[PDB]
């Protein structure tokens, strides 16, 4: 079969820094390759379209360039990022061979360009134990996890129970909300729920963990503030069941 | 974007109903037509494509194309909560895909045995906040945001893809205020008169 991969998935970089997005496709030869950019609440806009007959480019001036060093590798670059370059970048391909085929996108690249890296904050994470009233009325126990005060707005929250990630009974906000709606550079918050049976919650041997991956600064980014360099990291909170 | 338009407001239907997405394209010589689905935070996924006038049916989805009026539509039958997404129309001309700006669709789950209740959870010692959970209400209930900008409320969440358990609706409200109680957390929302409020 054929697939397509792009990386990095999510980038947080300062203005004036270089950009390099990668994209590879497998299972075909001489594919059409595309780079798109998508704004929130809008459809993907074509940046570059390369193929056997040439390069087609967006009619609107871009601060980006494309390269194809190998048949199945497509790269999106910039020597010097602008604040206006923040966005969601998408790579895609289509079959040039007999018959249709492809028209699939990679996983995308979330790019956040920052004017000032001191605005970056990792999340604080807390888990809240189920209500005894819920347990009585329903025989179910809902735990809640709150990830608060982070910036930029992208984190990945997962729940772990006894060393294994769980998906059943999990409901997580699709996107973070702004703690300060009227303020431009507001920090963010995200919530999730894990619902298990009362009987499972009431065993104190059961260990629950809310885990949040945050993407921020990399090792090479400079930092002189007292607080810990807000680097890409995992922040989590945990709880153990209780008999009561 | 004017070559491909999806001029429609946000759609919403109850689970099991039929939904219909519309799209118009400008070039009559366009060769093929596509529908993608896109969830929050993800890249778009291909649903179907079609190059012939008429209907192309695939499972619960039907792509309809009229090359005279230059309209493309996606018909979704027996809608599922997991069909909740942004739908994108795209048109191929010589290999160049042009996309519309998308249309959102929400499919409300059918809650067979509601039990609207507001509970107070307790922090695991390391926060200072208290959290209130409004859960088990049926989908005809809308959770409004709080007037107090010091109280946060997250209306709807998304059930994990690999979840094998049923889905119930819930809203979370939190604040660090001393006068914050679950008894008033959701006062700006219209909740069922039969909502269970346990008394601590």
């Amino acid at each position: 079969s054929q697939t397509i991969h792009q990386w990095p998935a999510t980038l947080v970089q300062p203005v004036g820094s270089p950009l390099s997005l990668e994209c590879t496709v497998e299972g075909t030869s001489n594919p059409n390759l595309y780079w798109y950019r998508q704004a929130a609440g809008r459809g993907p806009q074509l940046l570059f379209y390369w193929g056997p007959f040439g390069q087609i480019s967006s009619e609107v001036p871009q601060n980006l360039s494309a390269s194809r060093p190998q048949d199945r590798q497509f790269i999106l670059s910039s020597k010097k990022l602008l604040l206006s370059d923040s966005g969601f970048y998408l790579c895609a391909w289509s079959e040039t061979g007999l018959g249709m085929g492809g028209w699939q996108f990679g996983e995308g690249s979330r790019l956040t360009v920052l004017e000032d890296l001191k605005n970056v904050f990792p999340p604080e994470v807390a888990v809240f134990e189920p209500s005894e009233a819920e347990i009585s009325h329903t025989q179910k126990a809902t735990l809640v996890c709150l990830a608060t005060g982070f910036y930029p707005d992208h984190v990945e929250l997962s729940w772990w129970v006894n060393g294994k990630e769980v998906h059943s009974g999990v409901c997580t906000d699709p996107q973070p909300l702004k703690e300060q709606p009227a303020l431009n550079d507001s920090r963010y918050a995200l919530s999730s729920r894990l619902r298990v049976s009362a009987t499972f919650w009431q065993d104190p041997r059961n260990h629950f963990r809310c885990q949040v991956q945050f993407y921020g600064l990399s090792e090479n980014d400079e930092w002189t503030q007292d607080r810990a360099k807000p680097v890409t990291q995992i922040v989590s909170a945990e709880a153990w069941g209780r008999a009561d | 974007q004017k070559e491909v338009e999806q001029n429609s407001g946000p759609l919403s239907v109850p689970e099991g109903a039929i939904a219909s997405l519309n799209c118009t394209y400008s070039f009559l010589g366009s060769q093929s037509f596509f529908w993608y689905r896109q969830y929050s935070g993800k890249s778009p996924e291909l649903i179907m494509f079609t190059y012939r006038e008429g209907d192309k049916e695939d499972g619960r989805f039907t792509a309809q194309l009229n090359k005279a009026s230059q309209h493309v539509s996606l018909l979704i039958r027996d809608s599922q909560p997991s069909d909740s997404a942004t739908y994108l129309c795209a048109v191929n001309d010589g290999g160049r895909l042009t996309f519309g700006d998308g249309t959102t669709l929400t499919v409300k789950p059918n809650i067979q045995n509601p039990d609207p209740a507001v509970y107070q959870l307790r922090d695991s010692k390391s926060s200072d906040k208290s959290v209130c959970l409004f859960t088990d209400f049926d989908s005809q209930t809308n959770v409004s945001q709080s007037k107090d900008s010091d109280v946060y409320i997250t209306d709807k969440c998304v059930l994990d893809m690999r979840s094998m358990d049923f889905k119930s609706n819930s809203a979370v409200a939190w604040s660090n205020k001393s006068d914050f109680a679950c008894a008033n957390a959701f006062n700006n929302s219209i909740i069922p008169e039969d909502t269970f409020f346990p008394s601590p």
